[PDB]
């Protein structure tokens, strides 16, 4: 309605109308809320709204209105303070101070308007950052003094000090210049002796919990930076570790304080400070045992119940114990009078480790890793923790998370859908600790596992969960036992797991136990390599599971097969005793039967595993014969499908034919992936007809686009035809990236390839171009680019301009072409730079445009390569020396790269590339200050050094782009920046100082003398 | 039984896409920066009754920040969002958290690392620890694949209602009506349907 | 829950879309189990579909005999059809739906069951 009236500043501000807009926004809904929101934003953003701030704080009845008024002052203080006349600055200060004093002395306002007082405190801290201590050196004395006049004021002064400490020490790195951060840090350091007095007095005095909690909250911040003596040379550790642990109001913050105290590294040679570090830990653990919970308490149940703040307290306790013990447990390990304290602390951690809470388990597990790694190396330590470690073996074995390989899950035992990567890292961490624990006592670990197993056979503890967690634990400790103990151990586990399969014979049953046996056996290849008779049986059993109707078991059997093959492949190529032929022979002969019930993706994995085996045969003649045997089925289907495609080239209309072709190529891709350079004979068998097929399917796609429109590219038919092209490109890329005979690559493969792919890419409409063409060409250039200078030129001509036109209208369309495009330019620039030298001057300008275009992407893939291309290009030009092309390059493009780099450095939208942007800028600047540009960069009096002109160019560029800077700021900045162009670290700090200063008015130019 | 939830994080981390997925079930591929804040009600059915979140989906881009921390007033819970493919968005998590808890000093907060569906992950799991000292719950999530997409709201609902055994429950399904098509516009849904028939469905390479 | 007076004639995993005619784009509405439910009292068969983890209703409507499953130009494993009375979001709205399945065999089986259900509702 008339809510917009408050946006008009001709008249005075209708405070009541303002409060209605605010209430409509916070308490409203729907369209009125949405309109009030826009109005309030416009109101806040008005460069004069700050003048209305004090009359809103005087006459408003809505605390949110006053909050928004303070946000308006904050914006003014942090960005425009030094542009205000000095009188407006004192008025704002006095008003903010008075409003704070006024709100504290009204005991009712102090209770109910907490947010509004916190916001005012923060606003006051913003004024301190600008004015303190140089223009207010009595703030801290007056704050200390005023703390006695009232309890509410004293409590609120702790909030102000807390916020100041945060703004100066914790959050200054990004918000202030180096010089100003150091100024305020030194200023607080110089006056902290007094602050600590007030803080320690309040803590010893002890008014009520409100003022104590606020004082401790501030102390937590101080502990980030204050000298050690304030903590160890006073009585404050006794207070923290006893007094304030007893009351639950102060226990949470005190524990966080003691955690911070713990994390410092003590002077490791003074006995007193050591005894004090022991003492506050001893006090803290005693207070927990007597006031909160004894060491026997069931923390798992307490956490699950989640009364009050129990969950946060247990989290904080875990953090305190792990933090302190990782730093200081050695202090407790020698003195026998401290052994109970040491073990009790670790017993609390054992209990914390049973809580059901993944993130909390990771925190304790991190600590256990720290401990067991230390007991694995440090002499004479592991016996101390024997009973702890024994309990920990149980905790980890019973809480193993499902490994990647186990594809069966319950929801009814069915098949996985997703990749749980939050669980991937967790499993790795559980495995690491359990492996260490097994090394520390291999007998205890076996006894736990064998007994738990013995109670699965009995059905005494049977369940999905118990057999699974146990099986995963058993698999995860592979490699910790000696071959002999492992031998006896695995035998026992397998025998007992087989017996269990016969007993729990439902279909869910058998799928659980099948997955567990597959996991275990897949984890013990060393055992398989030494027991061929068992290995053969396992493989045949996996082949049988390839016909399982349960899709999870079936898929897992294929993964276990290739996983075993990767480790045991050598035992499949040799002729074993008692065997009529290498087992690879037996696998190949029955491959159609074995894989008949598998999905195509699973068939390809099978073929890939056969390729791993075949590559172990180093007799070339025998290997190639294995290769042709393996490829018998796809090559026969290929020979059939190509004789029937050459004659009447229309049978490719058949969707069933297109699917058959794609699976043939996918099979070749699979085998090529594992055989690499050894694949070449098979590639040669299909290569010519495969590129002819590429051309034929290309004509079909173009014909369909012409007859049906661009929408044809979405149809199942055209998508299937493009799959053929993409897989062909993938096969050629896969081989070339592993090829060892590059002469054959150049003389046999490259020319037919380019003839088949480049013009087709160039002359298709954009929506029909395959970005995989670019990816294939990147590999070609990477591996043989140096041998095909004319082929690289041909690649550029065919794909450069037409791809650029696809991606230079926005940052979003054709995202895959975008990424592959700049990967291609990158490799060409670094391996065949000559191709860019032969470019026509107009096309070389598009190349520069293309690089700078990459700069402005937010997509990290494009941005990083763009910055790298620019840096490699500059290097490429510098390497040419003093010749016309280099000289013309600098004249035409040097200042384009400097200004484009500066633009992305300063626009606040490309923070992620700061490091590379700075590197590129430092290189560019260093070119001039090393006189490595042998031509004037200008068109200015003659004889001027390029150094002088660069400073003039940059000063003028910055003056016009950031007109709120003074001439002296710009000049000081450039002076510091140019002097530092050989010291990347300091150079970067100076750029960061500049990015701070451009966000405010009145920045001090001497800040750039910091280094 | 409604709770104010503020959602904060760097621009482009997927806050609005995440809420929209929960509102309508859709996945919005386009990035349209939020301007200030967008408020949407969001109800979940639980074994303890319906719980309603008033989701204040705030802007992450500074140039669109609007009232900034003014949005946080009276929030009863929050989600802090970052993007596991953008390290800078994790490095800013402590800044968002600072500004949030200065206004809301004692509320349940979930930290969410979004976009775990993308293969080239940059913020490794092992380096995500900011939540430990700050008592935040953490989840890997993907608004695109729905990985863990419900867990931030399930956890928040448990903390707000005070029942750790709270679970989502199937909403009852009323009998649907028996409506015959309209012959007055029967000659018209030839057009609206033809358009829909010839507009290709998105993401045809997905498992579903 | 309001479903125990019903028999499950057919169940399949699916992803359901709704056509936004204004933006000329399909928009995902939910992924989960698509069920054909026959009311034991009235013998009327309906589609009922719930999202995977929130279990929220994303489809609830009679399999009317006047509906016809059409193909989508981009897929061999989806069906498009117009719905006049769907109460998943509350008030019976009209929608143009598309439902996609994991395979062409699932989509075809769905069409078979969808047409059988139409005969049952033809009574
Ligand atoms: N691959 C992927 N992309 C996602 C995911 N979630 C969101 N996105 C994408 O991230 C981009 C940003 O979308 P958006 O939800 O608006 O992020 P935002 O944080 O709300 N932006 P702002 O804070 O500026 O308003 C979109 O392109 C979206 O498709 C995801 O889970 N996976
Ligand atoms: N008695 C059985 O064979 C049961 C138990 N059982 C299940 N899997 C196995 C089983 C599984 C494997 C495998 F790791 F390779 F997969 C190996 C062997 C072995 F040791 F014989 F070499 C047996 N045994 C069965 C259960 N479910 C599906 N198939 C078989
Ligand atoms: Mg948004």
């Amino acid at each position: 309605g008339s809510m917009e009236g408050i946006l008009d500043f001709s008249n005075d501000l209708d405070i009541a109308l303002l409060d209605q807009v605010v209430s409509t926004f916070y308490q409203g809904s729907g369209v009125q809320q949405k309109q009030a929101q826009e109005i309030l934003t416009k109101f806040q953003d008005n460069p004069d709204a700050w003048q209305k701030a004090d009359q809103i704080l005087q006459f408003s009845t809505n605390p949110q209105s006053k909050f928004i008024a303070l946000s308006i002052l904050d914006k003014l203080i942090t960005r425009k303070w030094k542009l205000l006349p000095n009188d407006h600055r004192i008025g704002i200060r006095n008003f903010v101070v008075g409003m704070i004093i006024s709100m504290c002395q009204d005991d009712e306002v102090f209770k109910t308007q907490k947010n509004l007082i916190n916001k005012s405190d923060l606003t006051l801290v913003q004024i301190l950052k600008q004015e303190w201590p140089q223009n207010w050196p009595e703030f801290i004395p007056e704050l200390i003094g005023s703390s006695s006049s009232s309890v509410n004021v004293c409590e609120n002064n702790m909030i102000v000090l807390k916020l100041l400490s945060e703004e100066v020490f914790d959050f200054s790195a990004e918000q202030m210049t180096q010089a100003k951060a150091l100024h305020l840090k030194n200023s607080m350091s110089k006056e902290f002796e007094q602050i600590f007095k007030l803080c320690f007095q309040v803590l010893e005095q002890g008014s009520s919990s409100s003022l104590i909690v606020a004082t401790l909250e501030s102390l937590l911040r101080y502990l980030h930076w204050i000298p050690y003596r304030y903590i160890y040379e006073t009585n404050i550790l006794e207070l923290l570790s006893t007094k304030f642990m007893t009351s639950p109001d102060t226990r949470a913050i005190t524990l966080k304080c003691l955690t911070e105290v713990s994390n410092l590294k003590i002077p490791q040679d003074n006995d007193l400070i050591k005894r004090q570090t022991v003492l506050f830990f001893q006090n803290t653990l005693q207070q927990i045992a007597t006031s909160v919970m004894p060491v026997t308490a069931d923390l798992k149940a307490t956490y699950a119940n989640a009364n009050g703040n129990d969950q946060s307290f247990l989290q904080d306790l875990a953090m305190f114990l792990t933090t302190y013990l990782a730093r200081n447990r050695a202090l407790l390990e020698s003195d026998e009078s401290l052994r109970e304290l040491l073990l009790n602390a670790h017993q609390y951690l054992i209990q914390l480790s049973k809580i059901e809470e993944r993130e909390l388990f990771k925190t304790t597990l991190d600590y256990w890793h720290n401990l067991v790694a230390d007991l694995f190396y440090e002499p004479l330590k592991k016996h101390i923790y024997e009973e702890i470690c024994s309990q920990l073996r149980l905790v980890i074995i019973e809480n193993m998370v499902r490994p990647e390989e186990v594809l069966v899950v319950e929801n009814e035992i069915v098949r996985e859908f997703v990749k749980e990567s939050d669980t991937i890292q967790l499993y790795k961490s559980e495995r690491e600790v359990l492996v260490y624990l097994t090394h520390l006592n291999v007998i205890d670990t076996e006894e736990i596992m064998i007994s738990k197993l013995a109670r699965q056979i009995d059905g005494s503890e049977w369940s999905w969960h118990n057999i699974n967690t146990l099986s995963w634990a058993i698999g995860s400790i592979s490699g910790t036992m000696s071959e002999d103990t492992e031998k006896r151990f695995v035998v026992t586990v397998i025998k007992d797991l087989l017996g269990l399969c016969e007993q729990k014979r439902g279909k869910d049953n058998k799928a659980v136990v099948a997955s567990d046996i597959m996991y275990v056996v897949g984890q013990y290849p060393r055992f398989l390599k030494a027991h061929w008779n068992f290995l053969r049986t396992v493989i045949l059993k996996l082949f049988k599971f390839m016909h399982e109707t349960h899709e999870g078991v079936q898929d897992m059997a294929c993964d276990t097969f290739i996983k075993i093959v990767q480790k045991c492949k050598y035992h499949f190529v040799i002729q074993q005793p008692r065997e009529s032929e290498p087992f690879i022979q037996t696998i190949i002969r029955d491959i159609q039967k074995t894989t008949a019930d598998l999905q195509p993706q699973q068939v390809h994995t099978f073929y890939k595993a056969c390729g791993i085996i075949i590559s172990e045969e180093r007799s070339v003649a025998e290997r190639n014969r294995l290769l042709s045997d393996l490829m018998q089925l796809p090559n026969m289907a290929w020979d059939t499908i190509v004789e029937q495609s050459t004659a009447n080239p229309t049978l490719l209309l058949d969707s069933e034919t297109v699917k058959i072709i794609a699976n043939i190529i996918k099979t070749n891709v699979a085998v090529c992936t594992s055989m690499g350079a050894d694949f070449y004979p098979q590639l040669g068998h299909i290569y010519y007809n495969m590129l002819q097929l590429y051309r034929a399917v290309s004509s079909m796609i173009s014909a369909q686009v012409a007859a049906e429109g661009l929408i044809a590219t979405k149809t199942p038919k055209v998508r299937g035809l493009r799959t053929i092209k993409k897989e062909i490109l993938k096969l050629v890329e896969t081989y070339i990236s592993k090829a060892r005979n590059l002469d054959d690559v150049v003389k046999v493969l490259v020319e037919p390839l380019l003839n088949a792919v480049l013009e087709d890419y160039m002359n298709n409409v954009p929506d029909a171009r395959d970005a995989e063409v670019l990816n294939c060409m990147t590999t070609v250039v990477e591996k043989v680019g140096h041998m095909i200078p004319q082929g690289v030129i041909l690649i550029l001509q065919s794909v450069f301009e037409c791809t650029l036109d696809m991606i230079n209208k926005d940052f979003t369309e054709y995202p895959e072409h975008r990424v592959e495009f700049y990967k291609l330019l990158k490799v060409i620039n670094e391996k065949s730079f000559a191709a860019f030298l032969e470019l026509p001057p107009a096309a070389f300008k598009l190349f520069v445009d293309a690089i700078c275009w990459a700069f402005k992407h937010n997509n990290r893939d494009v941005e990083v390569n763009g910055l790298q291309i620019a840096l490699d290009l500059v290097k490429n030009i510098e390497r040419m020396g003093n010749v016309p092309f280099a000289n013309e390059f600098h004249k035409n493009y040097f200042f384009i790269f400097v200004s484009e780099t500066f633009f992305v450095l300063t626009d606040s939208d490309h923070k992620s590339g700061f490091s590379k942007q700075a590197l590129l800028l430092m290189k560019l600047i260093s070119l001039v200050y090393d006189n490595k540009i042998s031509v004037p960069l200008y068109q200015v009096p003659q004889g001027t050094s390029n150094q002088v002109y660069l400073s003039q160019y940059l000063a003028n560029m910055l003056s016009n782009a950031f007109p709120h800077l003074t001439s002296e700021q710009i000049a000081s900045f450039l002076s510091a920046l140019t002097k530092q162009c050989k010291d990347l670290v300091v150079f970067k700090g100076t750029l960061r100082d500049f990015l701070v200063q451009i966000k405010e008015v009145g920045g001090d130019p001497t800040d750039y003398l910091f280094a | 039984v409604q709770f104010k939830l503020v959602l904060v994080g760097d621009g482009g981390t997927g806050k609005t896409t995440f809420v929209k997925r929960h509102l309508t079930g859709e996945f919005e591929k386009k990035y349209v920066a939020t301007l200030g804040v967008e408020v949407h009600p969001l109800v979940f059915h639980t074994n303890r009754g319906p719980i309603k979140f008033n989701v204040w989906d705030t802007a992450g881009q500074e140039k669109f920040g609007g009232l900034r921390d003014g949005y946080y007033i009276q929030a009863q819970c929050a989600i802090i969002m970052f993007d596991v493919t953008s390290r800078v968005t994790y490095k800013n998590v402590p800044n968002w958290h600072r500004d949030l808890v200065r206004v809301c000093e004692n509320i349940p907060i979930v930290l969410c690392g979004n976009k775990v569906d993308i293969k080239d992950r940059k913020v490794k799991a092992k380096s995500i620890v900011f939540h430990r000292k700050k008592n935040l719950q953490y989840y890997d999530i993907s608004a695109k694949s729905n990985y863990n997409f419900e867990k931030p709201f399930l956890w928040l609902a448990r903390k707000l209602i005070g029942d750790p055994n709270l679970e989502f429950v199937a909403m009852p399904a009323l009998a649907p009506p028996e409506v015959v098509m309209d012959p007055a516009l029967a000659a018209q849904y030839e057009h609206d349907l033809e358009v829909a028939q010839t507009t290709a469905l998105p993401d045809e390479d997905d498992d579903l | 829950t309001m479903e125990e007076d019903e028999e499950v004639l057919y169940k399949v995993r699916a992803k359901l879309f709704r056509f936004d005619a204004d933006a000329k784009e399909w928009k995902e509405r939910g992924t989960g189990d698509c069920k054909f439910l026959k009311n034991k009292k009235t013998n009327k068969v309906r589609i009922l579909m719930r999202r995977d983890k929130t279990l929220k209703i994303c489809a609830n409507h009679i399999i009317a005999p006047e509906y016809t499953l059409k193909p989508n130009v981009g897929s061999d494993r989806s069906w498009v059809y117009a719905c006049t009375a769907d109460i998943a979001e509350g008030e019976a709205e009209a929608f143009t739906f598309a439902i996609r399945f994991g395979s062409k065999e699932n989509a075809d089986k769905f069409k078979e069951e969808f047409e059988k259900a139409q005969e049952i509702n033809k009574k």
